[PDB]
This record gives structure tokens, C-alpha cells and sequence, in this order.
RNA sequence: GAGUC
């Protein structure tokens, strides 16, 4: 169902495309795994563990 | 980890690939065309090292 | 609007085939920008002559081997690629190889010739074995530019070469080998900013520096239209 | 059929099994137990009686 | 908002309780960062008391962990919700859902 | 010390019997202060900014209480509005006569 | 006050001044290691990988 | 040995955000070199103007407070930093706030200064609910390349502003998302032609043609350094 | 109460 998904979003059904490295402009010998994901930051800040 | 995964990558070998059967006089060589896309690490390669 | 202006510092020539050269300061992430602009023009959009063709007498295939020479054919092939050569007005240059007896057979021993200056006198071409061993032949010598295969040039050749015409690959770019490397350089107060220390490896007859001027030369002319 | 902040954004479902039963209100343990230490109710033995 | 989630961010929003639900639903009479002010439907309306429900929001205050508590408005000013719509989020609570 | 008694001597500044115990921003941590909360003793006299913010506490508890009773007050009478006008049609001359 | 020039003697002083990692447990003799420290600002420290 | 001078050809210009701008000919290598430093410079050395500093009259910190408004504070911060600045000759200036009664404030509804002018006049701003609630407010908005927060203002802090006057966040640099490609391009014979498809998108604020000029400018000077000592 | 192995 999520393979589907991603050809109705136009995209790679591996969810892998080839990228260029910002520094070089070389592009990455592999396509490479992306997308977004849900993140969060923890109560622990070195602010005080300082 | 990360060491380990670019040195076996490098020394790794793959069939053909760009320029199979090449001829380097030296290392520095070798470098030059793999930044110039134009030479893959993983091509098998004759090489004059000293 | 601040722009920064970046001054010369250091400049060790470890020899003369080798130059490293540190720089500051930069601004943020131009270190890079700036680094991997440079290397790419730097080897593979780089001018230069050397060796394309050779036809030995008696030698009319590259796999053979000729009594005597203790190296293959292949093999001075390979050698002689990195021969490096200075050329003043003309295009498209013969030098004559004619040695006898035992020895390794040197630069020098090639014909002078008026405008053509040989540059690494003392490099080994072939070591030649019994004084009855001989050997004679025509080196062709071309300017053209960066690095070109053999496999290149038969692609779209209509030219078709003779008996034991031996094309060699032409590595006309004399630059060896160049790498950059970034670390923060932190002016007075001001961290972000970083350092660009750049290693040179060329092939002795130009300088490194001039090596340099050139690079930086080339990128200017094509900025020519979008500064204006 | 469905309610205005679920119609702002409804998510899609992929769940290939009815849940039946609602999700009970979570937070009833406390407020159950604490509601019976007060709870006048003569008969029912717990807390002040 | 979770992009990925499990269907069950809406249920845990709600029963955390540090959003607004509406009581009754009807139409929103007044909305301000800080109050919001609800007119019932006639349906559910108490012969007892007038319809008017009150939801004091708050704003900004200081956690034991030494966190933040702001609630944001939801809906907007005449706008139609029914009983039991989210109204006024917690911080970390999208429209209905959790947003850790 | 013998040296620190000289010293105070030359400079001249004597410096009254008290301690610095004021209370300082930990280092490291810096950034707004939003709101300041005081709580005076019962025996000892309050002071002008004990006032000026215990006054606001009065202005704030006024307002909020009073645009409590006002908007709730309204909506009472707009639903007397709703009984009156079932069984005796005036609009003209109801509205633009008093409330009470 | 702290003066940027404070900063620059602060350096000579850390010049071949070498200071100690730690971490616990404690297992063996490495876990206590000497380094020369390199200031940089930013609140974590910054340790090379290969240990 | 005859070396190409490539020029600036095509320049296409989609939305008032977007912009495509083809350069021919190019050489073998340099599509690749010049993509990139191009993209580097691009948006950390684009200069733009952003909003710098705030008045809003009877609010004295960002976490309060005042009644008639829709958003809070801090909301309507984040709102206006984003909103687009053309400024003519001058470096930094103020402008003006004013709206009463019913309905949403847009950017249109700052009265308008002579040289100074809104690139998306119809950005929301703050809806106004009570009929007499209004708005004054006093907008500093500045030039500045890449990003300059208020945080590193306070970090050299001589400018001891007096509370009330409430500094902004500044995301000074204009180009939103920035690539290139570069593709064969069309020469009637020349077949080692390449061009350089730059794509792009900003913030409306520095023209298409203009930032890409000023760009190769500021780059060009830097290569001055090096050609020259040595 | 939580981090590390």
C-alpha cells in the first residue's frame, strides 16, 4: 500500500534519489534514502548541563 | 562504522564499469580521472607503482 | 553589504614539483566553494602537448618484444606518457630516438631540435640490454587539451592509421595532483570564517604558483560578461 | 460523515480493522476512585461511610 | 502536525485535557487570544441559565521542568462546532491532534 | 586587616555596615522578563511597586468580572428577546426603548 | 568584561597545555586519556573518533 | 587554442517569485564548477531587506497580551519577517502601521512611503475582531546579506534599546530554493556546447537578472586576490 | 525522576 502511495506521488517506489553533494556538484554514485520524518528535542539541553 | 564502510567501498571491485582495462602510470593518475567521473574505484585496472 | 578581502600568507615549496599554500581568510563556506571550482578546471580543462604517436622501425604492433630491451612495448609506453616537453610557436612536433648498445636510454639522447626544450633529462625510457640491441624511432608530439584515450579519438576517427602507427594515450595536462583542506579559521572575534590550505602536485616544468595565476586567469575571461 | 474539526483535517486510515468500542476517556482511574472516597451513597461501604 | 501518525494523536490530545473541547457547540461569539465565547444551539440550551459558555484560555505560564504552557485558539470568529470540537490547543497539539 | 584600615583611610570611602544580597542572573542563562510577582507580609508596610501591581491585580479582577457579567448579561436578554417575539411582534420600538 | 585579548593569552597559556578526558566508567587505563585541547565555542566537546 | 566567453542568454521570468535564466556556451566542466560556487554565493551573500526592529504601541514584551487581536505577539512577529521589502536609496528605514475597525489587515493597509515599496501587498498580517479595536504600530525594516539574528545584536549589544522597542530576527537573504542544470545546448553546428539552466525562486525582493549579476560581481572580486600576488 | 555504557 506504501509502494503504491509513492507512484501517486510521482515518485521512486524505493523512495532512493540521486542526489548532488552541495560541496563538490559530484552526485552520490547511489541514489540514497530521504523523506520526511517526525523529530523532536529532548528536555536535555547542554544549555544547562554546561 | 563510517571508516570501515568508505575503505571497503574503495577497495571493493566491480565488473567493467568505466573504464575496465585501463593503464596508470602512478596513483595520482588514477585519482585524477575518478574526479573527473570519468573512472569508477571499483574498475579492475593495471597499474605501475613502486 | 561587507565583503571580506583575503590576503597571502604561506607558501612552502616542499620541492619544486610540489608547492602547499595556506590562505586567509575566508568567508563562511567559500572554503569549499572556491576549493572544488578551482580542482575541477584545474585537472580536466587543462591545455597542454605531449606525446600522441610513436612508430619504431621494426616495431610495427605495441605487443611484441624486441631482444634486447628488457622492458615491453607497453610498458615504455606508459613512461614515456609522463615525459614532460616544452614547445615554443609550432603545433605539431616530431622528436628522433636513436640509441645503441647497453644503457639505459635517457631523455637527453634525443635530438635537441632549435625551438623544443627537453625538460627531464635524466628520466628512463628504456634500459637496452646487449650492445647488438638498437633501436630507432619517431615521436609524435601534439598540443591539445586535458586528458585523451585512445578509445576516444578511434570513436570518431576517419583517419585510418598504418602498419604499426602506435597511438598512444595523451595526458597533455601537466597538473598532478590537487586537494584542498578547510579548517575554521576564526579572525579576531569573527569564528566562522575558515582557512583554505591547498596542496599542489604538478609535473616540474611549470611552477606551481603559475599554475595558480593561470587557473584563477581563465575563470576571469568567462566572468567577463556578468560583471558588466 | 463527520464532525467540523475532523472535516479540517481528516486523516487517512489505513487500519484494516474496525475498532468497535471507543477508546475509553483515559484518565478515568483517578478521577473514579477518588470520586467513590466521596461518594454518599449509604449502603455502598467505601471511604467515609 | 505528524505527518505519520496513528490515528490515536486525536484521542490523546483530547484526553490530555490541556486543550479547550466545547461544551455544547453552537456558534463562536467572540474570539481573542486569551477568551473564547460560545453561543449555544437552542437545542441543548438549559431553560435554567443563559447559553453562553466561556472558555478563559491560558497563556503563558511556567511547568515544573521549567517548560512553557501557552494555549492557541483554534477555531475562528462565527465560525460553526459542535459538542465535544477542539477549540483551544495545548502547546505541543495541532487542529485535534497531538504534535509533540 | 591592618592594611585594609589604611587603605579606607586614604580612599575615603567608608561604606555602611551592610551586605550585597541581591539576587543576580545565574550565569549562562539570559532573556526576558515577563512578569513580576510580589508577596508582601502582613505586619510590614507595602511598598510603592507592591502597590502599583496590586492595584493592576484590582484593575484586571474588574475588568475580567465586569465584561464577565456584560457579555453574559446579553446573552440573557437577547434569549428573553426570543420569547417576546413568538407571541408579540415589536421590534421597532422595544429595542430603541431601554433594556431593563 | 571579557576581552578578546584575554582570549589571545588564554590560547598561549592552553599552547602545549595538555588536559584530560574522562569518561565513566572508568574500565581500564583509557578511560582517562590526555589530549591537546583546542578551544571552540559552541557548549559540547569535541572528541576524535578513533578513541 | 581558442577559449570560449560565455554569455548571458536566456531569462525567463514565471512567477514573481520564480525566475530561469540560461547561459551559453559553456565548456565541459565548468557547467558543473559554476553550478555550484553560483549556488553557494547565491544565497549566503544575496543582500536583501527584512524587518529589523518593532514599536507596537501599549505592548511592551512578546509574551503578553492585548485584546481585539487574532494573533499573539509572537505570531505577528513571525509574520512580518517574512514579508517582502523593496527599499530605493536608502539603507534603513520606518515604516507605518495604521488600521482601525472591522477586518484583516493586510500589508496594504501600511500606508504607503515614497521610495519605499511591498512586494506582496496581500500578505496576512492580524485580523482586527472588536469594531474599535485598532492598531499603531512602527516598523523597522533594513538591508543585511544572509542572516542576522536579534540574538547577535544583543551578542554586541551597544544599541541599549529602550523597552518597548522590540528587535526582529532578520532572514536578510532573498532566494528561497536554488539549482542549476546544466544540459546540451542548441549551436546550429557546435555539438561541445553545453548550457547552465539556473532555476530559481525568491522572495520577490532583488530582481532575476539583477541578483545574478551582482552575484558573479561579488564572486569576481574575490578572484582578484589570488591572480594577482603570485 | 532521567542520561551514559
Amino acid at each position: 500500500e506504501i509502494k503504491e502511495l509513492l507512484k501517486l506521488g510521482d515518485l521512486p517506489t524505493s523512495g532512493q534519489i540521486r542526489l548532488y553533494d552541495g560541496r563538490t556538484g559530484e552526485q552520490f554514485e547511489r541514489p540514497v534514502t530521504v523523506g520526511y520524518m517526525y523529530m523532536l528535542k529532548l528536555n536535555h539541553l547542554v544549555d544547562d548541563k554546561m | 562504522q563510517d571508516v570501515v564502510l568508505g575503505l571497503y567501498y574503495m577497495t571493493r571491485d566491480c565488473v567493467n564499469a568505466k573504464g575496465e582495462g585501463m593503464v596508470l602510470t602512478g596513483p595520482k593518475e588514477a585519482e585524477r580521472l575518478y574526479r573527473s567521473g570519468l573512472a569508477s574505484l571499483h574498475a579492475r585496472v593495471k597499474v605501475r607503482i613502486t | 553589504t561587507e565583503f571580506l578581502k583575503p590576503r597571502l600568507v604561506d607558501i612552502e615549496q616542499v620541492s619544486s614539483t610540489h608547492a602547499k599554500v595556506t590562505l586567509e581568510p575566508l568567508e563562511r563556506g567559500f572554503g569549499h566553494t572556491l576549493g572544488n571550482a578551482l580542482r575541477r578546471i584545474l585537472l580536466s580543462s587543462m591545455p597542454g602537448c605531449a606525446v600522441t604517436e610513436v612508430e619504431i622501425d621494426g616495431v610495427l604492433h605495441e605487443y611484441s618484444t624486441k631482444e634486447g630491451v628488457q622492458e615491453d612495448i607497453l610498458e615504455i609506453l606508459l613512461n614515456l606518457k609522463g615525459l614532460a616537453v616544452r614547445v615554443q610557436g609550432k603545433d605539431e612536433v616530431i622528436l628522433t630516438l636513436n640509441k645503441s648498445g647497453i644503457g639505459p636510454v635517457t631523455a637527453a639522447d634525443i635530438t635537441h631540435d632549435g625551438d623544443v626544450e627537453i625538460v627531464k633529462p635524466q628520466h628512463v625510457i628504456c634500459h637496452l640490454t646487449d650492445e647488438n640491441a638498437s633501436i630507432s624511432m619517431r615521436i609524435k608530439v601534439q598540443r591539445g587539451r586535458g586528458y585523451v584515450p585512445a578509445s576516444t579519438r578511434i570513436h570518431s576517427e576517419e583517419d585510418e592509421r598504418p602498419i604499426g602507427r602506435l597511438l598512444v594515450d595523451a595526458c597533455y595536462s601537466p597538473v598532478e595532483r590537487i586537494a584542498y583542506n578547510v579548517e575554521a579559521a576564526r579572525v579576531e572575534q569573527r569564528t566562522d570564517l575558515d582557512k583554505l590550505v591547498i596542496e599542489m602536485e604538478t609535473n616540474g616544468t611549470i611552477d606551481p604558483e603559475e599554475a595558480i595565476r593561470r587557473a584563477a586567469t581563465i575563470l576571469a575571461e568567462q566572468l567577463e560578461a556578468f560583471v558588466d | 460523515v463527520y464532525s467540523y474539526t475532523e472535516k479540517k483535517r481528516i486523516r487517512k486510515d489505513f487500519g484494516k480493522r474496525p475498532q468497535v468500542l471507543d477508546v475509553p476517556y483515559l484518565l478515568s482511574i483517578q478521577l473514579d476512585s477518588f470520586q467513590k472516597f466521596i461518594e454518599q451513597d449509604p449502603e455502598g461501604q467505601y471511604g467515609l461511610e | 502536525k505528524p505527518l505519520v501518525g496513528t490515528g490515536m494523536e486525536r484521542a490523546v490530545a483530547v484526553d490530555s485535557g490541556v486543550t479547550a473541547v466545547a461544551k455544547r457547540g453552537g456558534v463562536v461569539q467572540y474570539v481573542d487570544a486569551s477568551r473564547i465565547v460560545i453561543k449555544v444551539n437552542e437545542d441543548e440550551m438549559y431553560p435554567g441559565e443563559a447559553g453562553i459558555d466561556i472558555y478563559n484560555l491560558t497563556k503563558y505560564t511556567r511547568s515544573n521542568q521549567n517548560t512553557c504552557i501557552n494555549q492557541m485558539p483554534c477555531v475562528s470568529l462565527g465560525e460553526p462546532v459542535e459538542r465535544g470540537d477542539v477549540l483551544a490547543d495545548g502547546p505541543s497539539t495541532d487542529l485535534g491532534e497531538l504534535a509533540l | 586587616t591592618p592594611e585594609e584600615k589604611l587603605l579606607r583611610a586614604i580612599f575615603g570611602e567608608k561604606a555602611s555596615d551592610v551586605k550585597d544580597s541581591s539576587l543576580r542572573v545565574p550565569n549562562g542563562v539570559s532573556g526576558t522578563v515577563i512578569d513580576v510577582q510580589v508577596f508582601t507580609r502582613d505586619g510590614v508596610e507595602k511598598d510603592k511597586r507592591a502597590l502599583e501591581i496590586e492595584e493592576m491585580q484590582l484593575k484586571q479582577a474588574k475588568k475580567d468580572l465586569s465584561e464577565e457579567l456584560q457579555i453574559l448579561e446579553a446573552g440573557l436578554f437577547s434569549r428573553i428577546r426570543a420569547v417576546l417575539v413568538a407571541g408579540g411582534v415589536e421590534a421597532e420600538k422595544l429595542d430603541k426603548l431601554p433594556r431593563d | 568584561r571579557e576581552e578578546a585579548v584575554v582570549w589571545d593569552i588564554l590560547d598561549e597559556v592552553i599552547r602545549e597545555h595538555p588536559v584530560l578526558l574522562n569518561r565513566a566508567p572508568t574500565l581500564h587505563r583509557l578511560g582517562i586519556q590526555a589530549f591537546e585541547p583546542v578551544l571552540i565555542e559552541g557548549k559540547a566537546i569535541q572528541l576524535h573518533p578513533l578513541v
